[PDB]
């Protein structure tokens, strides 16, 4: 076949006929680097608080940003079943503390629907992201 | 005799990948686990560009978290808008620094550009049917949007494009290489009025092409026609990385230096190559166009996706 | 379920706790371990092996476990932009939405 990749479109190629050429900015002019740092991704946030403690910053999170919750049994102390406003209108979430360290606690926050296989979580991760820097302010 | 056989073997083919095409759809092409990025249209745009280099992705849905609905597909044409507004009021640079993704039809409305009805499909459509409305992109984007089951809101599911159609029937249809008919012979490439420009042109000219023409490219050639180069729309990105208010006059050859190290390359070919050849390196690599040269290396043509696809669903 | 906006006296009140504590007859005092399915050495492996049919052509895609839809993942804030993300299902297949927002 006679399909080919044109030499002199390979940035070495053509940075060197340029150089050769004469014009500075052969020299000035450098490729562009970008640096795709491997990120570290996580569920939820971690807290190195202690369990009451942030359950406590959590509801007053949640009570300021207009959000209502149901009320916790014994047997689900550290789990909260809230409702917020934002056709249905008010968007579900479950938040669940677990433990991972003696010291360190992580933050799990789930959607769990709407209240009057195909949907979009980005009204859900809109306002965790309000959550989240409501929770970083207080702290 | 020997003629004859070619033709309907190139016919088998071609049947074969169009029922192929209204027999699959387009929720078919996406992979089993994938990734979607989204970008909150307050995010302002020069950080939305880092996003894009960032994530090896030339567009991305917006979303707009006061109304809670999509509010289109950010791509080069967004970018090629801004460098123009630019260069046109290079004393609104603190503007165009501070610039958020809402603020882009604003730029749109200085420019007097047009407000672009961007199509959309339902993913359980045929295939074939996406195929139609990706010859009528420019960007060669078209986002996937589906119903929320709950909402009834109109959401994004992901971004189809050319190449991953030509790619997944490539991938899918190994009866490609029976498609002998060389590309001359088959009346899909483009010749007439060829847009291109020489090394020395500055690439504010050149961009003025890539809007003016309706092009995602233009070839560089010599005096004598030599093909030497291309700009593609997808080296803006680079562009306004590098400084957009340093390149005000730049030459296209000089702003070319900005091209990262693993550019891949620009493709040619020539009229007696064939489109089981084609296909072969569309299944391989990203190709974006294959430039058609003559037998000394003198720009004769342009056979880009959409004239593939054309082909495909269309015929001579 | 009845909902309102009064924050749980268990979280307000030392004394409910307190009582927890002395009328003992053991793991409700005490939040659950974390599952494994939400360490974040799956959840980064899940993306790499993502990366990996994508870059090195090497493998196969991973689905990932039921357990972790619909779960937020965050990472760090960088450049005064936060990215969070969840992993939905569309019909049989999987999506990881991934949301850009900037922040204060
Ligand atoms: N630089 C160019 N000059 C003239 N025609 C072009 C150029 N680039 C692409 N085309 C043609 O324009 C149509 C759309 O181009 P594209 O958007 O690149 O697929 C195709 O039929 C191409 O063959």
């Amino acid at each position: 076949s006679t399909v080919s990749i044109l030499p002199t479109s390979l940035p070495q190629i053509h940075r060197a006929n340029m150089l050769a050429q004469g014009s500075p900015a052969a020299s000035k002019i450098s490729p562009l680097v970008t640096k795709k740092s491997k990120t570290r991704w996580h569920f939820g946030i971690r807290s190195r608080s202690y369990p009451l403690d942030v359950m406590g910053e959590i509801y007053i999170a949640l009570k300021n940003l207009g959000a209502e919750w149901a009320k916790p049994s014994e047997e689900d102390l550290w789990t909260i079943k809230l409702r917020w406003k934002y056709i249905p209108d008010l968007m579900k979430m479950v938040i669940q503390l677990f433990q991972i360290e003696t010291n360190n606690y992580l933050v799990d926050f789930k959607f769990d629907g709407w209240e009057s296989s195909t949907f979009s979580a980005y009204p859900f991760l809109h306002l965790t992201t309000k959550l989240i820097m409501e929770l970083a302010v207080n702290s | 005799d020997s003629q004859e056989k070619v033709s309907i073997e190139q016919q088998l083919a071609v049947e074969s990948i169009r029922k192929f095409l209204n027999s699959k759809t387009s929720y078919d092409v996406l992979p089993v686990s994938y990734r979607l990025i989204v970008l909150d249209t307050s995010l302002l745009v020069k950080k939305s560009l880092n996003v894009l280099l960032q994530n090896s992705i030339v567009s991305a849905p917006l979303w707009d978290s006061k109304t809670s609905r999509f509010a289109g597909l950010l791509t080069t044409t967004d970018f090629i808008n801004v460098i123009q507004y630019y260069f046109s009021n290079p004393d609104k640079f603190e503007l165009v620094d501070k610039l958020q993704l809402d603020g882009l039809k604003d730029i749109e409305r200085a420019l007097g550009v047009d407000q672009l009805d961007t199509a959309s499909i339902h993913p359980s459509r045929p295939l074939f049917e996406a195929c139609l409305k990706m010859l009528e992109s420019r960007s060669g984007r078209i986002p996937l949007i589906d119903q929320d089951e709950e909402t009834h809101r109109e959401i994004v599911v992901s971004v189809l494009t050319q190449y991953r159609i030509l790619k997944f029937v490539a991938l899918n249809c190994r009866e490609t290489h029976f498609l002998k008919i060389p590309i001359g012979d088959l009346n899909i490439i483009t010749q007439d009025n060829m847009k291109s420009c020489q090394m020395t042109t500055p690439v504010i000219d050149v961009i003025q092409m890539l809007t003016q023409g309706r092009v995602s490219s233009v070839p560089i050639i010599d005096e004598n026609g030599y093909l030497i180069n291309v700009y593609e729309a997808y080296d803006v990105l680079g562009l306004i990385k590098g400084g957009i208010y340093n390149d005000l006059s730049l030459s296209v050859g000089e702003a070319l230096m900005r091209r990262s190290d693993d550019f891949e390359g620009v493709y040619t070919c020539t009229k007696n190559d064939k489109l089981s050849t084609i296909m072969d390196n569309i299944r391989k690599a990203r190709v974006h166009r294959f430039f058609v040269v003559d037998d000394v290396g003198r720009l004769v043509g342009v056979l880009t996706l959409s004239d593939i696809l054309k082909y495909i669903l269309l015929g001579s | 379920m009845e909902y309102t906006t009064d924050i749980p006296a268990v979280f307000t009140d030392p004394s409910v706790m307190e009582r927890y504590y002395y009328t003992l007859d053991t793991s409700w005092l005490t939040p659950p371990q974390l599952p494994p399915q939400l360490e974040n050495v799956i959840l980064n492996k899940y993306y790499a092996t993502q990366d990996q049919f994508n870059e090195n052509n090497s493998g196969a895609l991973p689905i990932p476990n039921h357990v972790v839809l619909n779960h937020l993942v965050t990472s760090s804030i960088k450049h005064n932009t936060l990215c969070v993300a969840s992993i939905v299902r569309y019909k049989q297949k999987y999506v990881t939405q991934i949301l850009y927002t900037p922040i204060e």
